[PDB]
RNA sequence: AAGAACCUUACCUGGUCUUGACAUCCACGGAAGUUUUCAGAGAUGAGAAUGUGCCUUCGGGAACCGUGAGACAGGUGCUGC
RNA sequence: CCGGCCGGGAACUCAAAGGAGACUGCCAGUGAUAAACUGGAGGAAGGUGGGGAUGACGUCAAGUCAUCAUGGCCCUUACGACCAGGGCUACACACGUGCUACAAUGGCGCAUACAAAGAGAAGCGACCUCGCGAGAGCAAGCGGACCUCAUAAAGUGCGUCGUAGUCCGGAUUGGAGUCUGCAACUCGACUCCAUGAAGUCGGAAUCGCUAGUAAUCGUGGAUCAGAAUGCCACGGUGAAUAC
């Protein structure tokens, strides 16, 4: 898992930085292993929204979440994502 | 002897020019070696189409310069100067050799 | 490595030169004038470069004729 | 007498004519063996005259320019093919069946913009 | 395809011997589109082939090629939640390019110097049946005839 | 934003081109922009003369200037004298010779410039939209032609938010290219923004 | 068998066993046997100590292992003691001749470091 | 496209014509292989830099006639890639049309 | 971006300028232009020579160049939500 | 003087103008006697022949206020203007697209056969001399089916290398040069000599391609004083496979 965290009028922080991969590293391992990252983070005047392409064994999956104020977003991005990660996981095991 | 030399961008419309100009060669005057057809050059343009990226958004032109030669035989005088004067349907452009 | 017919001085800096070796060792010659090789004339003066924001003072010793001007004047600064 | 047929293939036209004579042939003032005797598809200009026979009939001298090694090759096979219009389709129907009288009008596509070489996309990858 | 059911277009035999089963072997060898090259190769690994083994030139390319073509193949095939490894005949068509399919592949390793005689050492060891192309024949039959268990032919 | 502009596309076919003249590469440069200085000059007086589209044909080291308008009594006004009052300051663009002429137009109400300035006119005026993209195409049907599209676009009445309008009438197939199909675009300069129109009207097949 | 201080290659040919020598590429080395007349293709094994003689002489004025080593070594000790722009790239590692240094600049550095 | 930029070149059309191609002699004829390689050829370097910097040829951007677009410009046409296209689809290049092929 | 050594270039340090690099209008001079010196990184600044027609209403009618006043000119500044 | 070289020939190739042609038109069979389908004949081409152009209503308040136009706001002795120098080329690193490779279906040396398309006037620049070479001098010809760029290369003939980080690889660096431009230090391209790095076919994963396609080989153009491994075109060789 490489993250690529990217921000469009949005500069990142070093609290912020830590802030996404203590959270990205929740939707590591409890749902699925994946090879690629990469996050985006924009303001558009009133959304904080963030965005996230991750890249697993079988295909891409892409989540966006606008929020409050850039913390909710990404808490609102993860629960987006891994709800995707269960859905692409157990369409993998067919047990 | 008279290399007359005639480019246009129509096709439709040098045909029409240069037939006006072998009637008039041999209603006076004899002597004509056709309207021999020449390569037509065919300059390409590659042109980016939006204002931005998307560099495979394009758009292709071209233009069709058709040429066209005469090439008269022996030069008679009442022709020589029948060349002249009689240059009508603007967007084709003459080059007399001798 | 280029310039096969002779070297290249700015004339804001050669007549600068013939005015300062005669006349006594002078003040650090503040030249913007990177493009300009370094002749025997200017052996032991001190010459300000302009390396972008400041003037850096090198002193021209005996074997850097064979330079430009602004080789030792660096430009970017990293760490 | 002299007989014509025209034949051409991938960007290159040959100018074949055939008369009765021994079996020689000469390319461009050059035989075979000195043209391409055993290059690239070597029989392919023998190939439709072994459907007939051809051991010591006819001698031709042909002229062919533009194209490479085997597409000026492909358009003799279809020219002397365009020659044999005296021997009329008693020879001409069993002809057909192998082939060698159709253009095989495959030229080579244009490059598209986007792509590489007509076909070849630039490798939009996930890794 | 989904439609389709493709026209099949004809290949030009081979200008040495006539035959077109061989001119689909030097087509196969043929690496970035060089026929020459690819037809000097092997050219000269048959006549190496002929005084390694004492018969005619030919045949005996196709009795190394009887002793590497197999008869039937493998698949996987999905079916509930897993997939498993169905075992299908082949039809001849088939057959034979896949049996020359793995001279080529065998003869790329197995490296010796020289690409004609890297050919030729081992088209006479599929003959003796030693090489490694027989080899390859031998354990996909040994996977198919171990899932004998899946069919619903009987031939 | 993703089809092609339906006069340039049937430019051998159907539609002539607006410059008839010849040039090679080495003059082929200052023709052009000469050409566009008495382009833009022509427009910007000649705009209260209804006028359509400007033909320039350059017949050795000449220029004739041929102006398609609606209303030819105003752009000559009394006794022709503002043809030549332009004749002056054309020759004072481009090369010397310069004869100007007229080729009227008898139906205002078919031509794609002369509706889209119509519409352009009354947008800028404080009309209701609605108001001027029907009137304009009623005004069509009834004199002859067999189909018209017009688009209207921008804020279209001061809303903040903007939106597109069409109220195509009859029959506009762009995808066809043996149809004569006229074609052109204007810009309302309002007090909210730039509001385009673009006006298609469909003639004939042949 | 034995060229300007090691050059022991058996059974090589005659313009391809002189390289070598840290002194000479293949252009030089067929420039050095053509001063002293012997056929190129040539194995060195069939060379007699009658022949090796004048190629002895024949490579000490072109320099070689010895000096040359330290020749271009006189170079990038003067530039790094003078402090030019190519010195600092010679005192830091980094590319000279002002290639890219974003992205690659790897047979300069070596490995990766992380 | 920033108008003193679209004025500041064409301050250097006019330089550029007048010094040079009319003082190209200082470089091409003098500064050469010559029977002339004393102090006389010296001058021939030493003299260009007394010139105004913005007479060469080779400072002129080439920008479009009707924007200034310094980039994605065209030799034939004189405008940019942008203002040919709005010109040729309303039929104001003569001969210009949609290639096929 | 179909092509950053200067230029481009919008960025940076520094040297400068103000109705201005570009446009129109007013008033007052000067034909414009051409050659050359010094200082300066150059922009600029101080010069030294040369130069004069198109219409006679003639302080002109134009073209171009300097000085002053403002109306303004200018912005690759922000918002493509 | 066997060179279309010269008379000549208008047939042929070709040039580009105008026409013909391909339409399920014909036959057989199936089908609801319908649309249509499968196959065959003829035919250069057979089922919209092959390729391009052409982009439905809309979708993403997608991209662009830095092409331009433009509403509003803001600057207006400065967020405007001029000039020099620097930067956009910085480098512990991460990623995307390409190029060259790791070789013997090859490397190298010599001999040698066949292209298309396009550009050219402050331009293309023969031939002849000089230099190992990039190029330099002299300098014709050409606004071009004429002249120049311009040897196409892979291929083929012969010889060598003997499976080695090797005569593979052409990176890096040193020295010496050329051209362009006022000026190649930061920061150009190319040539010459020397240096000979990683690299021995590539983890998980992943991409393109159904035929003149993929894969390789060279060529040309736009941008441009100079400066492509990109882009846009052109032809050479030419597959495998689709149950």
């Amino acid at each position: 898992m490489q993250l690529n965290i990217t921000g469009n009028n949005v500069e990142i922080t070093e609290a912020l930085r830590e802030f996404v991969t203590a959270k990205f590293a929740k939707l590591e391992q409890y749902f699925d292993r994946i090879n690629q990252v990469y996050v985006v983070l924009k303001v558009e005047k009133v959304t904080h929204t963030s965005d996230a392409t991750l890249h697993v064994d079988g295909g891409e999956l892409h989540a966006s979440a606008e929020g409050q104020d850039m913390y909710a977003a990404i808490d609102g991005l993860i629960d987006k994502l891994a709800r995707q990660l269960t859905k692409h996981k157990d369409k993998l095991k067919q047990h | 002897r008279i290399r007359i030399r005639l480019k246009a961008f129509d096709h439709r419309l040098i045909d029409q020019a240069t037939a006006e100009i072998v009637e008039t060669a041999k209603r006076t005057g004899a002597q004509v070696r056709g309207p021999i057809p020449l390569p037509t050059r065919k300059e390409r343009f590659t042109v980016l189409i939006s204002p931005h990226v998307n560099k495979d958004a394009r758009d292709q032109y071209e233009i069709r310069t058709h040429l066209r030669l005469v090439d008269i035989v022996e030069p008679t005088e009442k022709t020589v100067d029948a060349l002249m004067r009689l240059d009508l349907a603007a967007g084709v452009d003459v080059q007399i050799s001798l | 490595r280029s310039l096969k017919k002779g070297p290249f001085i700015d004339l804001h800096l050669l007549k600068k030169v013939e005015k300062a070796v005669e006349s006594g060792d002078k003040k650090p010659l503040r030249t913007w004038s990177r493009r300009s090789t370094i002749f025997p004339n200017m052996i032991g003066l001190t010459i300000a470069v302009h390396n972008g924001r400041q003037h850096v003072p090198v002193f021209v010793t005996d074997e850097m004729v064979g330079h430009k001007l602004g080789e030792f004047a660096p430009t970017r600064t990293y760490r | 007498n002299q007989y014509y047929g025209t034949g051409r293939r991938k960007s290159s036209a040959a100018r074949v004519f055939i008369k009765p004579g021994n079996g020689k042939i000469v390319i461009n003032q050059r035989s075979l063996e000195q043209y391409f005797g055993r290059e690239t598809a070597r029989m392919v200009v023998r190939q439709p005259l072994e459907l007939v026979d051809m051991v010591e009939k006819l001698d031709l001298y042909i002229t062919v320019k533009g194209g490479g090694i085997s597409g000026q090759a492909g358009a003799i096979r279809h020219g002397i093919t365009r020659a044999l219009m005296e021997y009329d389709e008693s020879l001409r129907s069993e002809l057909r069946k192998a082939g060698f009288v159709t253009r095989d009008a495959r030229q080579v596509e244009r490059k598209k913009v986007g792509l590489r070489k007509a076909r070849r996309r630039p490798q939009f990858s996930k890794r | 395809p989904r439609r389709r059911v493709i026209g099949q277009r004809k290949i030009l035999p081979d200008p040495k011997f006539g035959s077109e089963l061989l001119a689909k072997f030097v087509n196969i060898l043929m690496v970035d589109g060089k026929k020459s090259t690819a037809e000097s190769i092997v050219y000269s690994a048959l006549e190496t082939l002929a005084q390694r083994s004492g018969k005619s030139e030919l045949e005996a390319f196709e009795v190394a090629l009887e002793n590497v073509r197999p008869t039937v193949e493998v698949k996987s095939r999905r079916v509930g939640g897993s997939t498993y490894q169905v075992p299908v005949e082949v039809r001849p068509v088939r057959r034979n390019a896949l049996a020359m399919r793995w001279i080529v592949e065998a003869a790329r390793k197995r490296g010796d110097k020289s690409m004609a005689l890297r050919l030729a050492n081992e088209l006479s060891d599929a003959a003796e049946n030693k090489g490694t192309a027989v080899k390859k024949r031998e354990d996909v039959h040994r996977m198919a005839e171990a899932n004998k268990a899946f069919a619903h032919y009987r031939w | 934003g993703q089809k092609v502009h339906p006069n340039g596309i049937r430019l051998g076919i159907v539609k002539p081109w607006n410059s008839t003249w010849f040039a090679n590469t080495k003059e082929f440069a200052d023709n052009l922009d000469s050409d566009f200085k008495v382009r833009q000059y022509l427009t910007k007086e000649l705009a209260k003369a209804s006028v359509s589209r400007i033909v320039i044909e350059r017949p050795a080291k000449s220029i004739r200037v041929t102006i398609h308008t609606a209303r030819p009594g105003i752009v000559i006004g009394k006794k022709g004298e503002d043809v030549e009052k332009l004749r002056k300051v054309v020759a004072d663009i481009a090369g010397v010779p310069a004869q100007i002429n007229i080729a009227e137009v008898r139906k205002p109400e078919l031509d794609a410039k002369l509706v889209a300035d119509s519409i352009t006119s009354q947008l800028e005026r404080r009309v209701m939209f609605r108001r001027a993209m029907k009137r304009a195409v009623q005004n069509a049907m009834r004199l002859g032609a067999k189909g018209i599209k017009v688009e209207v676009s921008g804020r279209l009445g001061g809303a903040e938010i903007a939106r597109t309008e069409w109220y195509r009438e009859g029959r506009v197939p762009l995808h066809t290219l043996r149809a004569d199909i006229d074609y052109n675009t204007s810009e309302a300069h309002t007090t909210y923004g730039v509001i385009g129109v673009k006006v298609w009207i469909f003639k004939g097949e042949i | 068998a034995r060229i300007a201080g090691i050059n022991i290659p058996d059974h090589k040919h005659a313009v391809i066993a002189l390289t070598s020598i840290y002194g000479v590429g293949k252009t030089r080395s067929k420039a050095i046997l053509a001063a002293a007349g012997i056929a190129e293709d040539v194995k060195i094994s069939e060379l007699s100590e009658g022949q090796i003689d004048t190629l002895r002489d024949e490579v000490a004025k072109f320099v070689v292992e010895g000096d040359l080593r330290r020749e271009i070594s006189m170079s990038i000790k003067r530039l790094m003691d003078l402090g030019c722009y190519r010195g600092l790239r010679h005192r830091r590692g980094l590319p000279v001749r002002g290639q890219r240094t974003k992205t690659n600049a790897r047979t300069r550095k070596g490995p990766r470091k992380p | 496209a920033k108008q003193s930029m679209k004025a500041r070149e064409v301050k250097r059309v006019a330089l550029a014509d007048k010094y040079f191609a009319k003082r190209a002699e200082l470089k091409a004829i003098i500064s050469d292989v010559n029977a002339a390689s004393d102090e006389d050829r010296w001058n021939a370097v030493l003299k260009l830099q007394t010139l105004p910097r913005d007479s060469s040829p080779s400072r002129q951007r080439n920008r479009c006639r009707q924007t200034g677009r310094p980039h994605g410009f065209l030799r034939k046409f004189g405008l940019s890639r942008i203002k040919v296209r709005e010109a040729a689809m309303r039929g104001e290049i003569p001969g210009l049309k949609k290639a096929s092929w």
